[PDB]
This record gives structure tokens, C-alpha cells and sequence, in this order.
């Protein structure tokens, strides 16, 4: 579960110990634990006696954190709470490195996450795949409290202003049934709302100026885009590298997984840009 | 298992570009030891949780095929484990991977201080140091 | 790309460094104007544990180690480790083992069954073949 | 025999953010009306029977067959009058 | 490999002495 | 899962492909297909190998459409999604 | 509901008020990732 920005005791006492009380109980139990961090992030990893059923224990687990979900905050409730059956440790690291350095981080961050995750994450026996030191991709809008303030705005009317300006809405067809004569023809009708790119957010109007300039969201916040423009973290030897870690699914064959992973990643290596090259020197399924 | 586990424990309140430096000087100790084979640094991430902290790191020592060194995996370990112990900065250690791949986080024991009591984490905290002073006064035993 | 991705708002990095930036935003009052919230707040220095970990229910703290195989073994290591738990730690407050040392500790005293029973069941079988009762007893001597 | 079909026509109505912002037509008031009079708005629920049952608020089929009713279609500007939405909305149509 | 190469080894040394004597003595006892 | 007002289109791109992406990768499976009719209602069929627990599956699916429930907008949240075993074929008919 | 009502507020005045300051912020931590230069200390906040 994730509480973005809520220090690790709000987040122990308001979701960890809500979600504990609905686990147990859960049959075949033998210990849960729960580890909250600064980051807002909290995990919570219950294991089985051996023997038991992967399926059968996750989604007991799962239908226990569906109860608890009620009790939870609402900023945590909104992102959701996800349960998968996962083994706790490494099984298989891929990273990804420009053995000349022509890419920087955001590149190879961004490129892990949208072209490399989602091939990943679909082959059987896969459990979580994880880009260490890497966030989510999304819209990032990093305002400006002196430019905002300035402006004659405050940091509600802008979060509102972006609420409003970006919904989704139906608008029916047209020669409906209720008509007091049949129809010749049916027309579906489209109402568009929605917003993709950067200039569009950027051109979300907040308010009117005292001129009669409109006050567009660019004038006061740096929009980004991207899974985090930060420098590289992860290393392989002591160059710069993006880490991919892949945990197992319980009850999967370990060499099956290395091999299928390796096997997906010659694939994908065929389109990769130039200067752009994989490795797997973490791997304990070699040694087995 | 042809790798090491190692770590580093920053203190408190330490940023991340610290703790990042130190896990630099690791992975140069590791890779010019011989015998070891790659370096696979992971600053900010927890070895025994394996959950993001800023003051914590991970690295992942590879280790040659066995013909190629006349060193055991447990001399490599106690080797580097020496070497990273002057490290100044931080707390540094390497441990050896568990013996059941999937079962533990390492070789060796593994227990958690419970608070049954509602003593308080600075009680908590007393008895972590505690126990830590008495394991590491016992003979043949190191550090936890 | 045909996917959905979230959108987030927040103050920029520069603007989030000391304590001074923190009172310097400015908030929108009754009358219509804008003033810092420093005049609204106090901000002071606190410790607290980061991260928390609770294991069963309880708050907790982990602990690994190891131990010189030639010095002390792992049974040993842990019969050491719970003596010191009764005499260390305050009331209220104990330890639990986890990940290999709970199965290590959760197995019973397995050489002490199958070892008389298969015993006790060759001795039968040989009686039977050898229809003797002192006949398998010269066998099974041999197996001490 | 095959069911798929790929020329079946569609209405796309795009709203022009700025012109309404001229016209001083709220977006939130733009939509709802599209949202309620087309398309169908689920509104509560009511008891008949010992059961539950929706209550849907749509407009009717003789105000609801042609791209000039969709035109016709009046909201609320900030100055508190009716008019009517043809004005901000550029109805078109496609195919799909 | 060092358990069994062991046992083995020490099995084989005391089996070819104990194995016979035991017989006898059992057997002589019986027959007592 | 229904949208009332919705086109084919867009019912494919943000209602089916978020139940898709967390619905692929189950145990047995075999194929899969959706259909998203202009009445507004999304229709998913995921198909196993013979031999396959049926009761098994069923939650499996549903719980994946459960951990897809964010993305989905809210006026089909609160109509809900209903995750059923179900033979496609009809078994028999009653006349009135 | 007689106190209440000797002070010209409703049943729903009351529960708004109550509900508007009794509530969980979440602040963050100082000296963040977003940074154009590394920092020396990261420190988080508990706004309460």
C-alpha cells in the first residue's frame, strides 16, 4: 500500500494495523510482517506453512484486505491495494546500461518502465517486477509557492482548476427507442474532455487576470513528465545501470522463469536503440 | 553460491547522495579483491527488508567459477568484511547468501525483538544495543 | 501510449530545503489576501523510529548474524541466543525466530524417532525371516 | 459469415475549451447537460415491490434524434442566462 | 561422503570381527 | 461491465484494456476475447483448457478485475462489474 | 439540541466543523529527490 508523504508511524498505526487485524486468522498462517517506510510505502508480506496452495492463499488474502479496504484513508484508498503471491527474495536481476554513457538516466528509467516491465510482467511463473530506485510513470506538475501566490491562487485552486478541466463524459446516440415512431437509423454519439500531452495540461486555464490575460497552467508550475528526472543510483560494477528485479511466483520452477526471461530479453534486444546493451550477472538459478 | 551479500548502514537522517558514496567505495573494495567477479550496487535499498531507506545500501558481490581462485567463498567474505570495516562513514558488512535459495535473507540466525508489552520504541531500541553487546562479547560470533 | 497514468501536484524540490521554506507558503484568509503560515505554526525537532516494523502484531526489530562454524555451530548459536533473551530483555518483551532459524527451532528431535523405530522394525523383520529372537540381535549390534 | 463491421457512423463532439471559456460557460455545466440529456444519468435509487430499482433522468426520443437538437441544447452562462450550446461544441461526424 | 566412507570403513573392520563372535556367543548362551 | 453513453471505441480503450492488462497471465488459460457493443456494455470471455476447476478461475478473474478497479472511471464504478463463470451457449429457452 | 440551537448552528453545522478539523495531513520530508543539487540531509515532517 502506498501513503505519499505520511511518515512511517501514521502509516504503521493507520493502514498497517487495520490490514493486520483483517489478515488474521488467514488458514495455513505461520508469520506476518509489516514494514513501513518514509517513502510512503508500505509492505506486508504474510507467509504459509510449505505445502500450502499459492492460488488458494492469495486470494484469501486478498478478500481479507477487500474488508479491511474500508477502514483505510482515503488518499490510500484511492491508489488501491494490491496482493500477489510473491517469493520475498531476488531470483533473477536484468540491468540495463549504455556501454558509452549516450543515455541518462531519465532515458533508460523510462524506458524500463514502458517497453521492458510490461513484456516482462506477462510471462508465466512471473511475480513482481521491480525497477529499483525508480518511481512511477506519470504527469508530474511541480508548482511554484511564490509564483502561485503571486498569481492571486493557492495551491486548492489549482489542483481544482486540473480537476475540472480533464473529465470524461458519455453523450449517448442519437434516434433512441422512445421516439413515437420507429427510427431509420442509430448514430452513437462521442464527447471528448480528456487530455494527453504536456501542452494540453499546460494550457488548463486557472483563472482570469486583472488585464484580461488568462492565467494558463505553465505560467506557474514546471509540468514534467517521465518515471523520475534524478540521476541513476543503481550500478553495475561502478558504471551507471538500470536494475530490474524479478521475483518468482511460489511454486514456480526457477530455471524455467531464468530461461524465459533471458529468452524475452534477446527478443527485445532486437529493437534496441544503439548504444543500448542488457546483462543478467545476478542470477542464482545458474549455480542451481 | 558463487556471490556475497553485503550492506551498509548510514547514520541516521543521512541522505541518500551519502549513503551513495559509500556504496561506491564498497563495490571499488569488492572488485579489487580477487576472486570476485562483478559488483551489483544498489544504493537506498535495505538488504534484510529489501524495501527502499535512505541511509541503507545493498551490493552484490559475483563471485568466479571455483577453479578460477584458490580462495573459498567464506575467505573472500571475512577478507572484504575486514577491508569494509574501515569505512568510516557508515556501517559496513557482507554475509554469505542462505543456504536455501528463497528462505532467508542470508546465511546464519534470524529473529525479531518483539514488544508484547507496550514498552515504547526508545525501550525497543535499549534492548536492540543490548543484545547486539552481548552477541558480539560471545566468542566466534560477530556482529549482528 | 494506450495506457493510464496518474497526475500529481507538488511544490518544487528547490523551494522544500530548510525550515525557513516551509513557513514562507503563503495561504489565502477571510479578507482575500495571502500571508505566510509561519505565523500560524511551530515547528521543532523530533526523533521517531523509520522504519517501523511489526512482526505478528506486535511492534519489533529485526536481528541476523552469524557465527565461526569451528567455533560454534548454528544449534548452539541459537540455545545461546535464547538464554540471553531471558536474562537481557525486560518483561513484556521476547524474541521469535524467522525465515530457517524458525524451521530450525520448529523441528522436533527427528533423529530421535526414526532412529530407534528403524531399528526396532529391522530387529522384527529379522525375527520373522530367521525365526530366532537372539539371531537379530547379533545383526543389529553392529549398528551402535 | 461475419458479424465484424467497420462503417458504422458516429457523432464526435468536441468542446471548445477557450470559446467557452469566452462564452462564459463553465466546462462542468457543459458536460453535465451532454452527460444528462444524451446520454443517460443514473440519479438514485427507490423502493417498489420489497426491491430496489434505479431512477434514470434522460431526455426524450423527439428532442433527441437530429445534430440540431444536439445544438439546441441550452446551459447556464456565468451571467445567469440560457443559451444555446451549438455555440462551443463542433459537432462532426465519424465513422467506426 | 566423509559419513558414509567412514561408517563404511569402520563397518567393515569391526563387522568381519564382532559379526562372527557375536554369533557364537548368542548361540552358545541359547544352548547353555 | 456497462457505460451508458459510451461508443465501442473508447469502451475498448479505457474500460477493456485495463481489465485485459490485469486479467492476462492466469493459470490453464487458453484464449481470450472481449466485445464492446455501442449499447454501452463490455463483454470479456476468458476461455481454459479442458479440465480446468472452474470455481478456482472464476475468483481468480474477478480478483484480477478488482486490482484494475483505479483505473476504471467512476461512472462505471458505481455501476459496479459483475465477474461470473458463465457457459457463452444458451442452455434452453422459456417462452412467456 | 437545545444548546445547540440557542447559538444559531444546525445539526449539520456542527458535524461540518467537526469533520473540517479532525484530519490526517500527510507533509512530506524536506531537502526531496526533485533537488537540482545533492543534499546533505533528508528529514521528514510530521504535520499533525
Amino acid at each position: 500500500a502506498e501513503y505519499p508523504g505520511a511518515n512511517p508511524k501514521v502509516i504503521a498505526e493507520t493502514v498497517a494495523t487495520p490490514l493486520e487485524e483483517a489478515i488474521n486468522g488467514v488458514e495455513n498462517m505461520m508469520y506476518m510482517k509489516s514494514v513501513a517506510g518514509s517513502d510512503g510505502v508500505l509492505v506486508t508480506t504474510v507467509t504459509f506453512r510449505p505445502g500450502t496452495d499459492p492460488d488458494q492463499a492469495q486470494v484469501q488474502v486478498q478478500n481479507r484486505v477487500a474488508q479491511a479496504e474500508a477502514r483505510l484513508p482515503e488518499d490510500v484508498r484511492r491508489l488501491g491495494i494490491t496482493t500477489q503471491k510473491q517469493s520475498p527474495t531476488l531470483t533473477l536481476v536484468v540491468h540495463l546500461f549504455s556501454p558509452n554513457g549516450k543515455y541518462d538516466s531519465l532515458y533508460m528509467r523510462n524506458y524500463a518502465t514502458l517497453k521492458v516491465k510490461d513484456e516482462l510482467a506477462r510471462l508465466p511463473g512471473v511475480g513482481q517486477i521491480q525497477i529499483f530506485g525508480s518511481g512511477e510513470y506519470a504527469m508530474r506538475v511541480w508548482l511554484d509557492p511564490n509564483k502561485v501566490a503571486a498569481r492571486g491562487l493557492t495551491a486548492s485552486d489549482v489542483v481544482t482548476a486540473m480537476q475540472e478541466q480533464n473529465v470524461q463524459v458519455s453523450a449517448g446516440q442519437l434516434g433512441a427507442e422512445p421516439l413515437p415512431q420507429e427510427s431509420d437509423f442509430l448514430i452513437s454519439i462521442n464527447a471528448q474532455g480528456r487530455l494527453h500531452t504536456e501542452e494540453e495540461f499546460g494550457n488548463i486555464i486557472l483563472k482570469t487576470a486583472q488585464d484580461g490575460s488568462l492565467v494558463r497552467l505553465r505560467d506557474v508550475a514546471r509540468i514534467e513528465m517521465g518515471s523520475g528526472s534524478y540521476a541513476l543510483r543503481s550500478q553495475l560494477n561502478n558504471k551507471d545501470a538500470v536494475g530490474i528485479g524479478i521475483f518468482q511466483s511460489p511454486g514456480a520452477n526457477a530455471i524455467d522463469l531464468s530461461n524465459a526471461v533471458r529468452a524475452k530479453m534477446a527478443e527485445l534486444a532486437t529493437r534496441f536503440p544503439e548504444d543500448m546493451q542488457w546483462a543478467a550477472p545476478y542470477d542464482p538459478t545458474v549455480f542451481v | 553460491k558463487l556471490y556475497l551479500i553485503g550492506g551498509v548502514k548510514m547514520p541516521e537522517g543521512s541522505s541518500l547522495a551519502r549513503t551513495d558514496a559509500v556504496i561506491r567505495k564498497m563495490s571499488e573494495i569488492g572488485m579489487n579483491t580477487e576472486g570476485v567477479d562483478y559488483a551489483v550496487a544498489f544504493p537506498g535499498l535495505n538488504a534484510l527488508q529489501f524495501t527502499n531507506t535512505p541511509n541503507t545500501g545493498t551490493v552484490f558481490f559475483g563471485l568466479k567459477p571455483f577453479d578460477q581462485r584458490k580462495h573459498t567463498a567464506a575467505e573472500i567474505n571475512a577478507e572484504i568484511n575486514a577491508k569494509i570495516a574501515q569505512i568510516q562513514q557508515g556501517f559496513g558488512f557482507s554475509i554469505l547468501p542462505p543456504p536455501i535459495l528463497g528462505l532467508g535473507q542470508g546465511s546464519g540466525y534470524s529473529l525479531y525483538i518483539q514488544d508484547r508489552g507496550g514498552l515504547g520504541y526508545g525501550a525497543l531500541q535499549s534492548a536492540v544495543n543490548a543484545m547486539s553487546g552481548a552477541i558480539m562479547q560471545t566468542p566466534g560470533m560477530h556482529f549482528p | 501510449f494506450g495506457r493510464t497514468w496518474r497526475v500529481m501536484a507538488q511544490a518544487d524540490g528547490p523551494y522544500r530545503e530548510s525550515v525557513e521554506d516551509i513557513a514562507n507558503l503563503r495561504t489565502r484568509n477571510n479578507q482575500g489576501e495571502m500571508v505566510p503560515i509561519g505565523s500560524m505554526v511551530n515547528i521543532s525537532t523530533t526523533y521517531g523510529p523509520d522504519p517501523v516494523i511489526r512482526y505478528n502484531g506486535y511492534p519489533a526489530a529485526d536481528l541476523i548474524g552469524d557465527a565461526d562454524p569451528r567455533v560454534l555451530s548454528s544449534s548452539q548459536a541459537m540455545t545461546h541466543l535464547e538464554e540471553l533473551s531471558k536474562q537481557i530483555l525486560p518483561n513484556g518483551m521476547n524474541i521469535e525466530w524467522t525465515d530457517l532459524s524458525f524451521q530450525q527451532a520448529t523441528q522436533g528431535n527427528t533423529a530421535l524417532i526414526v532412529f530407534p523405530v528403524a531399528v526396532l522394525l529391522a530387529f522384527l523383520v529379522l525375527a520373522a525371516l530367521y525365526e530366532s529372537w537372539t539371531l537379530p540381535l547379533a545383526v543389529i549390534l553392529i549398528v551402535p | 459469415i461475419s458479424t465484424y463491421q467497420a462503417n458504422v457512423p458516429q457523432l464526435d463532439v468536441q468542446v471548445d475549451r477557450d470559446k467557452a471559456k469566452a462564452q462564459g460557460v463553465s466546462l462542468t455545466e457543459l458536460f453535465g447537460t451532454l452527460q444528462t440529456y444524451l446520454g443517460s444519468s443514473y440519479v438514485n435509487d427507490f423502493n417498489q415491490f420489497g426491491r430496489t430499482w434505479r431512477v434514470m433522468a434522460q431526455a426524450d426520443g423527439p428532442y433527441r434524434e437530429s445534430v440540431e437538437d444536439i445544438a439546441n441544447l441550452r446551459t447556464r452562462n456565468n451571467q445567469g442566462e440560457m443559451v444555446p450550446i451549438g455555440s462551443m461544441v463542433n459537432i462532426s461526424t465519424t465513422y467506426g | 561422503g566423509i559419513t558414509v566412507f567412514s561408517g563404511m570403513l569402520g563397518v567393515t573392520l569391526f563387522g568381519l570381527f564382532l559379526t562372527p563372535v557375536f554369533y557364537v556367543t548368542l548361540r552358545k548362551l541359547v544352548t547353555r
